């Protein structure tokens, strides 16, 4: 559910919006590709390969899985509710959430020329 | 799948990179959301809904799936000798390239800033 990790980043990392993260590096946002250029992009990454994975799971739809979780003041915690698919998934947002409000935003790195800077 | 993609826009598209689809619009490479800018980035609509209906098939994952293709003069064809899944991700791609060919590339609306332009 896409729009459930918006809402996980918003629990973490108030001070920003979800697209402060929709073009940044060469991983956040969608496609990645060439080399994570910053921790936060590393974050990233290491959430598409956690959706790649949680793809392998029959019918697993990371982008529109609804799942179950709760944002109690900044702390993240998906409920067991979720079946093997959304609990799959509600565990990459939760984890990236934590791995953006923890790294440092470099402006710098907002809408870079992925032509000149991600091969 | 994307390199069978992305050779078909090298068919119909030889004067131009494919790295220049690739953060294009508010829907061209990316995840996409807000409205289109130009017919181009519209195309990149088409190709996103295109691919959220090849999901309804089992096992179905249009970036990692493999068909047949030909991509001869500047023709595109995908060959009968496609299953369900495969046939469907290939007709997608194929209408998706024939699009770029026609929609005009306009240098303004490439790697623009999502935030402020798409919503
Ligand atoms: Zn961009």
């Amino acid at each position: 559910n896409r729009w459930q990790f918006k809402n996980m980043i918003s629990c973490t990392v108030p001070s920003r919006s979800w697209w402060d993260f929709a073009d940044y590096g060469c991983y956040c946002g969608r496609g990645g590709s060439g080399t994570p250029v910053d921790d936060l992009d590393r974050c990233c990454q290491v959430h598409d390969n956690c959706y790649n994975e949680a793809e392998k799971i029959s019918g697993c739809n990371p982008r529109f899985r609804t799942y179950s979780y709760e944002c109690t003041a900044g702390t993240l915690t998906c409920t067991g509710r979720n079946n093997a698919c959304a609990a799959s998934v509600c565990d990459c947002d939760r984890l990236a959430a934590i791995c953006f409000a923890g790294a440092p935003y470099n402006d710098n790195n907002y809408n870079i020329d992925l032509q000149a800077r991600c091969n | 799948n994307t390199y069978q993609f992305k050779n078909m826009i090298q068919c119909t598209v030889p004067k131009r990179s494919w790295w220049d689809f690739a953060d294009y619009g508010c829907y061209c490479g990316r995840g996409g959301s807000g409205t289109p800018i130009d017919d181009l980035d519209r195309c990149c609509q088409v190709h996103d809904n295109c691919y959220n209906s090849a999901r309804e098939q089992g096992g179905c994952r249009p970036k990692q799936k493999t068909y047949s293709y030909e991509c001869k003069a500047g023709t595109l064809s995908c060959s009968g000798s496609n299953n369900s899944c495969a046939a469907t991700v290939c007709d997608c791609d194929r209408l998706a390239a024939i699009c770029f060919a026609g929609a005009p590339y306009n240098d303004n609306n490439y790697n623009i800033d999502l935030k402020a332009r798409c919503q």
